[PDB]
């Protein structure tokens, strides 16, 4: 993976552009996607 | 002249209480803002 450049990903197929960035911030215990208000993917968290 | 100084100055402390007192007062301005949120967050989610 490549941060902080805006790429085309494919995250365990869930697909999307965006500017990946560090987000030690957020906390997931066991999940695997995030979301927001109106359904929208704002974190992932990387498989390998 | 005292008794109207007197009266103005406490009706303006009666109405700064009012308005930090009591929370209901400004609907007329927040409604919008609500309205145009519940629009904006509809038509988002509309893309699902
Ligand atoms: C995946 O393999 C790498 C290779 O060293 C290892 O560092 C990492 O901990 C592994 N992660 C999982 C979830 O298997």
């Amino acid at each position: 993976l490549v941060k902080n450049k805006c790429v085309n990903f494919n995250f365990n197929g869930l697909t999307g552009t965006g500017v990946l960035t560090e987000s030690n911030k957020k906390f997931l215990p066991f999940q695997q996607f995030g979301r927001d208000i109106a359904d929208t993917t704002d974190a992932v968290r990387d498989p390998q | 002249q005292k008794l109207i100084a007197n009266q103005f100055n406490s009706a303006i402390g009666k109405i700064q209480d009012s308005l930090s007192s009591t929370a209901s007062a400004l609907g007329k301005l927040q409604d919008v803002v609500n309205q145009n949120a519940q629009a904006l967050n509809t038509l988002v989610k509309q893309l699902s």
